[PDB]
C-alpha cells in the first residue's frame, strides 16, 4: 500500500487487501479458523501483512540439496518401470539449481525417452538425457572447443 | 581501487542544450540572495548569511572570502562547492603574483577562475559547479564587478543580484542605481535590496558584508555592520 | 531497479545493497567459531565433506596471516585465500619497518580498512569474506578479531560466523570463558561444532582446530593429532547424552 | 482574547518563529496551550504552556531541510 | 521540476532537474542507519561529547565498541554513522593532523582539520566514480586564543562551528532540547557543561543511564589532551544528576 | 660534537655539548643535540648538522602517527628501528650518528646506537660524534655495571668534560637529560658546574 | 484527556475560554497497539461507540 | 481543527518491552523465567505484538519436547528465531504524519 | 503501482496451471519471442 502520488495509485486492491487486515485482526481475533498463505516473492509485500498477528510462523523452503533431489526423484519414479540400473546418487549430484517442480519433469522426460527409444524400462542413459532436456540449454553446436 | 570514468556527462540534446548546466544554474536560484553594487570608488558585496537555530557559531564561516590583498568574492548556490573555487582561485593568484610579482588583475582573475568552472562541463566523470561567483576588485585606480555563471561565461556589471529573487532584485536595483554614488549606500542600497527578498529582522550576525576600494578589500566587521544597519546610513 | 548494479550507489533506504548481498554470501557457507580464554584463542571449522573424492585434511579454511595470528575464514572461499596473503604482506612491511611482530589490534584495522576500499568504487566488488583473527601474546594477552565485508572489525570474546551463525552463539553464551585454561576450551569447541551441525542438511565433516596460547609459546599451530581425537569422543558423548 | 491570557503572552516570539501556519493551525495552538492549562489544574494559562503547545502542533510540523545550500 | 528524473541522477551524482543531488540527500539517511546518538555542548572553559554506548550482546569486548576517538592529543572526535565508512574517516583524519605538523610544525588547529575532512568528502560529491562516506564526524578541542571549540562536517561537505550539536537518529529532537539550555545561558563550569549533554541524552531517548551505557569524552583548557572518561568518573555525574 | 648515552635501572642519562663547527668557525655556541623524538624517547644527532635534522624530523612524523593508531607509548625499539631503515636507505646521501636512547614501560630504559652506516646494536652505553674518540679509555675503565641516577649524571658530565678539553669541535656547555618513568629532568652544566682536570 | 475528560466536565475549559479538542489521529508502525488501545477505550467509557 | 491530535505511538522500549512482556508471559506455566534483562535486551526492534509471539513460541517448544512448563531456554530461543524472521521479513519504515 | 493491473492478470494464469486445480487433460503452446521477459514461475517445468 506504499503508493501515494497523487495523479495515479490503483488504491482499489488496496482497499480489499485492508479488509483482509481486519479479519486477521480487530473486533474479536478469529481463533477459530487458520490462515496458510503462499507466495513466492515475499518481498514485494506489505509490511502490515506480516508481522505477528497474521502470518506469525514464517516457513522458508530452502530450494532442495543433493539428497533431497535423490528422494524427490526417487518419489516419481516408483510410478513406473525402472531398471535397477538407475543410480539415485549420481543423478541427483548431477543435477544442481533444481527445483522439486524439474526433479519432477526429469522423470516425465526419462519415460519420454524411453517411449520414443521403443522399450518399457528406464535404464541409466534416459534419465542422463531427460537431465540433458529439462535443464534449460540452448542449442550451442559451437560446443567444440574443449 | 578505481581508474575514474572518462566519459563527459554533460552532453548536447536535441535542442541544442547542455541539460547539465541548465540545471546547476537552478541550483545556484536556490541558494541565499546577493548582491553586488560597483560604486564610483568601491565595490560592495552583500549577501544573506545561512544559519537555521541559534545553535550555530555565526563567526565560524565566512559567504564572503578575500582572495587577494583586492579581491573578493561572495556566491550563492552549494557551499562545499565554493570552497573549491575559492581555493582554486587563492592559487591561481599566487602563480600570477610569483611570475610577475604584481597583484593578479581583476579581469584577468576571473577569467581564470571561469576556465576552471569550463573545464567541469567537458571533463571526465564530474558534474559542473554549483555555484555563481560574484568578484569585486579594485586595480588601477577602478573597481570592477564581474560574476562567472557555473556555464564558464562571465559578464561585468555595474550592478547585479544572484541567488533567490535575483529577478526581483536586477529590477529593484535597475531602478535605484544612478552612477556616481558614494561607497557608503551601496552599502545602504545593497542592504535594501537584500530585504527586498529576505524574510525576518536584519541583524550584525545575519548578514555579511564586504567593501572594497582603494585601500584594498576588507571584510567589515560585525560592529561596522550594525551601525549600516540604521537604515538611515 | 538499479540500486543494486552498483558499491556506489545508495539506495533511497540509506544503504548500500552490493555489501548487503555480499554478507549473504557468507550466510550460506560452513560455520566457523572463535572462542577467546584467558590464556590463548581455540579455533574451530566445520569443514562439509563433500565427496569421498577430496583428500583428507586438506585444502583448509584455517590460514596462518602470521607466526602468532591465525585466520579462519568463512564465505567465498576463493576471496579469503586472497584476504589471507594482504594480511601476510601487511604483517611483513609491519615487521620490515618496525622490528616487531604486529600487534593484532593493528592488523586487524588494517585489514578492514583494505576490505572497506572495495566497497566505494564501482571498478571493484566487495569482498564475499568475514573472518576473524586470533592472537596471542604475553604482552597483551589473547585477543580475537571478527571482520566482515563491511570491513567492521570488532573486539570479540567468542564469535561465530556462517550458516549457523546464530545457534553457535548460544552455545557460547552459556559458556564461561574468562576462567578456563586453553586445554579446557579445546573439549568445548568440539561440542559446540557438533551441536551446530546438521547431518540432516549435510553428509559429514571434518573438525578443524587450532591454538594460539600459552601452551605453544605465542605460536600459532593446528591442534596436535591426539588432542584433536580426544575432544571428538567427548563430543559424540554430550550427543549421546 | 477570547481566552484567558499570561501576564506576558509574548505573542510577538510566536508570530516570527515559523514562516507557514494557518488560520486553522493558529486556533489549535491556542486550543492545545489551555488544554495544557487543564491538565495542570490551573485557571488561566502560562508562558510556558504556550511554548508547548507551539511546539507540539507547529513544530512537530517542521522537519529537515538539507543545511549545505 | 518537483523530483523529475533526468534518467541518471539517482544512481551518480549529477544534478536533477530540479536543483538538488539525490545522492547527497541519501548518503543524510546514513548516519540515522547507524541508530545510535551523541550529543556535543560547549562550555567557557571545555567541550563534552557524550555518547550512547550500545553493546548488544556479552560476547562483544566492551572496550572496542567505542566511538570516541583519539586524533591529536589536542582534538577528539565522535564518529556516527556506518561503521565502516566512519573508522575509514578517523584514519585519514589522524593522517592530516600529523601531515600537518611535519610541514608546518605547529599541530593543527581544530578549525582546518575539519576543512581537510570535509573538503575531502566534497570530492566524492563531484565525481560519479564512488559514493560519498555515510558518517559524520563531531570535532572538539581547546583552541589556543578563541577556547574549547565544537565542529561538525557532514557527508557533502558543509561543516560549521556551534555551540551545542547532535547528530544520528535523534538529530531534530535533540536540537530542540539544546537550544532553550543556550538561550537562557549560565556559567557553563566544567560540571555546568557534562549536566546539560548527559541529561539531553538522556530525556530525548528515556534512558537514565548506568555509567556503562554512555561514553564521555571531554577536553578542558586547564588540561588540553583528551581524555575519555572511564566509568568511575563518568558515574560521578550520574547520581549527582539524580540529586539534583 | 662528542654525545653520550648510559644505561642505570629507572631510566637513561644522555649527555651531548653544544657547538657546532663548520671547519675552524664555531657557528652556534649553544646548540641543542638532545632531540626530543617523542615524550620519553631522545636522539642525540652528530655528523652533519642539516642530515640528521631532515632524518629527525622524518622519524617523529613517522613515530607520532605511529603511537596514536595504535594508543600505545612507543617502544624504544621502534623508534630506533625507523632511524634504521633511514639510515640505511639514504647510506650515500647522509652521514648521520644517531644515538636513540628512551625509557621503555617494558624493558627499561635503553640505548640504541645507529652510526654512519645504519647498523643498529643496543649497548649499555654508547658514545659518538668526533670527540668521542678521546674518551673510550675513560669510559672504559670507569663505567661498572649498575650506577644509580646520581652516579651517572655526575659520569656523563666528567667524560664530556675530558672530551672537550682535548677536542676541537667539542666545547661550550654540557646538555644532561635523565629519563625516567618519572619524565625528564633537563639540566645545564656550565663555568664551574662542568668538572675539570687540569694537571 | 480528549475522550473522557471534556466528555464529562466541559466547564474546565470554559472556564480557560477555550473549546475541547475534536479527533483524535492514533498512528504508528504496525504491531503497536493501535487497535488494541481503542479495544481498552471502547470496555470502559461508557457511552455509545 | 479537522484532527486535533497527532498521537504517535512508538516502537517499545526497554521498559516497555518488560511490561508487555510480564503481561503475556504471566499465564504460562513455569518454573521461574528470570532473565528478563536478555531478553529485553535482545528483544530490539519488537512491536507490542512480536513480544506476543515470543511468548507463543517459547510455548511451542514445551509442546514440541512435550513439557506441561516452559524454562529460561524456551524463551532464550523463541526470541532468537522471532528476531531472525522481523529482520527478514521486509523493512518497517517510519510514516510521519 | 506499475503493470500492477497487467501483473495480476498473470498470476491468474499462472494459478490455473499449477494451484490446487488438477484440471482436466488440457495442453498449452506459448510462442513468445521474448522469452527472457517471462516470470520465472510462468516457465519452470510443471507449467510448460
Ligand atoms: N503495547 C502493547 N501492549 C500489550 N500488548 C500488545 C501491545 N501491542 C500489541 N499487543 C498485542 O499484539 C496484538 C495485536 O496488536 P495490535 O492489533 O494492537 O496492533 P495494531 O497497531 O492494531 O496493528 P496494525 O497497525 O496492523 O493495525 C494484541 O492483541 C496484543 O495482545
Ligand atoms: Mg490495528
Amino acid at each position: 500500500k506504499r503508493f501515494d502520488s497523487e495523479k495515479a495509485g490503483d488504491r482499489e486492491v488496496q482497499r480489499t487487501m485492508l479488509e483482509l487486515l481486519n479479519q486477521l485482526d480487530g473486533f474479536q481475533p478469529n481463533t477459530q479458523v487458520k490462515v496458510i498463505a503462499a507466495t513466492n516473492r515475499v518481498d514485494i509485500l506489505d509490511p502490515a501483512l506480516l508481522r505477528s498477528g497474521r502470518l506469525d510462523r514464517k516457513i522458508e523452503f530452502p530450494m532442495p540439496n543433493e539428497e533431497a533431489r535423490a528422494r524427490i526423484m526417487q518419489i516419481h519414479s516408483r510410478k513406473m518401470n525402472v531398471s535397477p540400473d538407475v543410480n539415485y546418487e549420481e543423478l541427483a549430484r548431477c543435477t544442481d539449481d533444481f527445483n522439486g517442480a524439474q526433479c519432477k519433469a526429469v522423470c516425465v522426460e526419462a519415460g519420454m525417452i524411453a517411449l520414443r527409444r521403443g522399450a518399457t524400462e528406464l535404464t541409466h542413459e534416459d534419465y542422463m538425457e531427460g537431465i540433458l532436456e529439462v535443464q534449460a540449454k540452448k542449442k550451442a553446436n559451437l560446443q567444440y572447443y574443449a | 581501487a578505481e581508474r575514474g570514468y572518462s566519459f563527459s556527462l554533460t552532453t548536447f540534446s536535441p535542442s541544442g542544450k547542455l541539460v547539465q548546466i541548465e540545471y546547476a544554474l537552478a541550483a545556484v536560484a536556490g541558494g541565499a540572495p546577493s548582491v553586488g553594487i560597483k560604486a564610483a570608488n568601491g565595490v560592495v558585496l552583500a549577501t544573506e548569511k545561512k544559519q537555521k537555530s541559534i545553535l550555530y557559531d555565526e563567526r565560524s564561516v565566512h559567504k564572503v572570502e578575500p582572495i587577494t590583498k583586492h579581491i573578493g568574492l561572495v556566491y550563492s548556490g552549494m557551499g562545499p562547492d565554493y570552497r573549491v573555487l575559492v581555493h582554486r582561485a587563492r592559487k591561481l593568484a599566487q602563480q600570477y603574483y610569483l611570475v610577475y610579482q604584481e597583484p593578479i588583475p581583476t579581469a584577468q582573475l576571473v577569467q581564470r577562475v571561469a576556465s576552471v568552472m569550463q573545464e567541469y562541463t567537458q571533463s571526465g566523470g564530474v558534474r559542473p559547479f554549483g555555484v555563481s561567483l560574484l568578484i569585486c576588485g579594485w586595480n588601477e585606480g577602478r573597481p570592477y564587478l564581474f560574476q562567472s555563471d557555473p556555464s564558464g561565461a562571465y559578464f561585468a556589471w555595474k550592478a547585479t543580484a544572484m541567488g533567490k529573487n535575483y529577478v526581483n532584485g536586477k529590477t529593484f536595483l535597475e531602478k535605484r542605481y544612478n552612477e556616481d554614488l558614494e561607497l557608503e549606500d551601496a552599502i545602504h542600497t545593497a542592504i535594501l535590496t537584500l530585504k527586498e527578498s529576505f524574510e525576518g529582522q536584519m541583524t550584525e550576525d545575519n548578514i555579511e558584508v564586504g567593501i572594497c576600494n582603494e585601500a584594498g578589500f576588507r571584510r567589515l566587521t560585525p560592529t561596522e555592520v550594525k551601525d549600516y544597519l540604521a537604515a538611515i546610513a | 531497479t538499479g540500486y543494486d548494479l552498483s558499491a556506489s550507489t545508495f539506495s533511497p533506504d540509506g544503504r548500500v545493497f552490493q555489501v548487503e548481498y555480499a554478507m549473504k554470501a557468507v550466510e550460506n557457507s560452513s560455520t566457523a567459531i572463535g572462542i577467546r580464554c584467558k590464556d590463548g584463542v581455540v579455533f574451530g571449522v566445520e569443514k562439509l565433506v563433500l565427496s569421498k573424492l577430496y583428500e583428507e585434511g586438506s585444502n583448509k579454511r584455517l590460514f596462518n596471516v602470521d607466526r602468532h595470528v591465525g585466520m579462519a575464514v568463512a564465505g567465498l572461499l576463493a576471496d579469503a585465500r586472497s584476504l589471507a596473503d594482504i594480511a601476510r604482506e601487511e604483517a611483513s612491511n609491519f615487521r620490515s619497518n618496525f622490528g616487531y611482530n604486529i600487534p593484532l589490534k593493528h592488523l586487524a584495522d588494517r585489514v578492514a580498512m583494505y576490505v572497506h576500499a572495495y566497497t566505494l568504487y564501482s571498478a571493484v566488488r566487495p569482498f564475499g569474506c568475514s573472518f576473524m583473527l586470533g592472537s596471542y601474546s604475553v604482552n597483551d594477552g589473547a585477543q580475537l578479531y571478527m571482520i566482515d565485508p563491511s570491513g567492521v572489525s570488532y573486539g570479540y570474546w567468542g564469535c561465530a560466523i556462517g550458516k549457523a551463525r546464530q545457534a553457535a552463539k548460544t552455545e557460547i553464551e552459556k559458556l564461561q570463558m574468562k576462567e578456563m585454561t586453553c586445554r579446557d576450551i579445546v573439549k568445548e569447541v568440539a561440542k559446540i561444532i557438533y551441536i551446530v551441525h546438521d547431518e540432516v542438511k549435510d553428509k559429514a565433516f571434518e573438525l578443524e582446530l587450532s591454538w594460539v596460547g600459552e601452551l605453544t609459546n605465542g605460536r600459532h599451530e593446528i591442534v596436535p593429532k591426539d588432542i584433536r581425537e580426544e575432544a571428538e569422543k567427548y563430543a559424540k558423548e554430550s550427543l549421546k547424552e | 482574547s477570547k481566552m484567558n491570557l499570561s501576564e506576558e503572552v509574548d505573542l510577538e516570539d510566536y508570530v516570527a518563529r515559523p514562516d507557514k501556519i494557518s488560520g486553522a493551525d493558529i486556533n489549535s495552538i491556542c486550543q492545545e496551550s489551555g488544554m495544557l492549562a487543564v491538565r495542570e489544574n490551573r485557571y488561566i494559562v502560562l508562558a510556558k504552556d504556550f511554548e508547548k503547545a507551539y511546539k507540539t502542533v507547529i513544530k512537530k510540523d517542521e522537519q529537515e531541510h538539507e543545511f549545505y545550500k | 521540476s518537483r523530483g523529475s528524473s533526468a534518467g541518471f541522477d539517482r544512481h551518480i551524482t549529477i544534478f536533477s532537474p530540479e536543483g538538488r543531488l539525490y545522492q547527497v540527500e541519501y548518503a543524510f539517511k546514513a548516519i540515522n542507519q547507524g541508530g545510535l546518538t551523541s550529543v556535543a555542548v560547549r562550555g567557557k572553559d571545555c567541550a563534552v561529547i557524550v555518547t550512547q554506548k550500545k553493546v548488544p550482546d556479552k560476547l562483544l569486548d566492551s572496550s572496542t565498541v567505542t566511538h570516541l576517538f583519539k586524533i591529536t592529543e589536542n582534538i577528539g572526535c565522535v564518529m556516527t554513522g556506518m561503521t565502516a565508512d566512519s573508522r575509514s574517516q578517523v584514519q585519514r583524519a589522524r593522517y592530516e593532523a600529523a601531515n600537518w605538523k611535519y610541514k608546518y610544525g605547529y599541530e593543527i588547529p581544530v578549525d582546518m582539520l575539519c576543512k581537510r575532512i570535509a573538503d575531502i568528502s566534497q570530492v566524492y560529491t563531484q565525481n560519479a566514480e564512488m559514493r560519498p562516506l555515510g558518517c559524520c564526524m563531531i570535532l572538539i578541542g581547546i583552541d589556543e586564543e578563541q577556547g574549547p571549540q565544537v565542529y561538525k562536517c557532514d557527508p557533502a561537505g558543509y561543516y560549521c562551528g556551534f555551540k551545542a550539536t547532535a547528530a544520528g537518529v535523534k538529530q531534530t529532537e535533540s536540537t530542540s532540547f539544546l537550544e532553550k539550555k543556550v538561550k537562557k545561558k549560565f556559567d557553563w563550569t566544567f560540571e555546568q557543561t557534562v549536566e546539560t549533554a548527559i541529561t539531553c541524552l538522556s530525556t530525548v531517548l528515556s534512558i537514565d543511564f548506568k555509567p556503562s551505557e554512555i561514553e564521555v569524552g571531554v577536553v578542558t583548557v586547564e588540561n588540553p589532551k583528551f581524555r575519555i572518561l572511564t566509568e568511575a568518573e563518568i558515574d560521578a555525574h550520574l547520581v549527582a544528576l539524580a540529586e539534583r | 660534537t662528542t654525545i653520550m648515552a648510559v644505561q642505570f635501572d629507572g631510566g637513561v642519562v644522555l649527555g651531548a655539548d653544544s657547538r657546532t663547527t663548520t671547519g675552524s668557525y664555531i657557528a652556534n655556541r649553544v646548540t641543542d643535540k638532545l632531540t626530543p623524538i617523542h615524550d620519553r624517547i631522545f636522539c642525540c644527532r652528530s655528523g652533519s648538522a642539516a642530515d640528521t635534522q631532515a632524518v629527525a624530523d622524518a622519524v617523529t612524523y613517522q613515530l607520532g602517527f605511529h603511537s596514536i593508531e595504535l594508543n600505545e607509548p612507543p617502544l624504544v625499539h621502534t623508534a630506533a628501528s625507523l632511524f634504521k631503515e633511514m639510515c640505511y636507505r639514504y647510506r650515500e646521501d647522509l652521514m648521520a650518528g644517531i644515538i636513540i636512547a628512551g625509557w621503555d614501560p617494558q624493558e627499561g630504559g635503553q640505548v640504541y646506537s645507529v652510526p654512519m652506516g645504519g647498523m643498529m646494536v643496543r649497548q649499555s652505553f654508547a658514545i659518538g660524534g668526533s670527540g668521542s674518540s678521546y674518551i673510550y679509555g675513560y669510559v672504559d675503565a670507569t663505567y661498572r655495571e649498575g650506577m644509580t641516577k646520581e652516579e651517572c649524571l655526575q659520569f656523563t658530565a666528567n667524560a664530556l668534560a675530558l672530551a672537550m678539553e682535548r677536542d676541537g669541535s667539542s666545547g661550550g656547555v654540557i646538555r644532561l637529560a635523565a629519563i625516567a618513568e618519572s619524565g625528564v629532568e633537563r639540566q645545564v652544566l656550565l663555568g664551574d658546574q662542568i668538572p675539570k682536570f687540569a694537571v | 484527556e480528549v475522550i473522557e475528560l471534556p466528555l464529562t466536565n466541559p466547564e474546565l475549559f470554559q472556564r480557560v475560554g477555550i473549546i475541547p479538542p475534536k479527533g483524535c489521529l492514533l498512528y504508528g508502525p504496525p504491531g503497536t497497539g493501535k487497535t488494541l488501545l481503542a479495544r481498552a477505550v471502547a470496555s470502559q467509557l461508557d457511552c455509545n461507540f | 481543527g479537522r484532527l486535533d491530535r497527532k498521537i504517535h505511538i512508538d516502537l517499545p522500549n526497554e521498559q516497555a518491552r518488560l511490561d508487555i512482556l510480564k503481561i503475556h508471559a504471566g499465564p504460562i506455566t513455569k518454573h521461574g523465567e528470570i532473565d528478563y534483562e536478555a531478553i529485553v535486551k535482545l528483544s530490539d526492534g519488537f512491536n507490542g505484538a512480536d513480544l506476543r509471539n515470543v511468548c507463543t513460541e517459547a510455548g511451542m517448544f514445551a509442546i514440541r519436547a512435550d513439557h506441561d512448563f516452559v524454562v529460561q531456554e524456551d524463551f532464550m530461543k523463541a526470541v532468537r528465531k522471532v528476531a531472525d524472521s522481523k529482520k527478514l521479513e521486509s523493512k518497517l519504515d517510519y510514516k510521519p504524519v | 503501482g506499475g503493470d500492477n493491473e497487467v501483473q495480476r492478470t498473470m498470476l491468474e494464469l499462472i494459478n490455473q496451471l499449477d494451484g490446487f486445480d488438477p484440471r482436466g487433460n488440457i495442453k498449452v503452446l506459448m510462442a513468445t519471442n521474448r522469452p527472457d521477459t517471462l516470470d520465472p514461475a510462468l516457465m519452470r517445468p510443471g507449467r510448460l
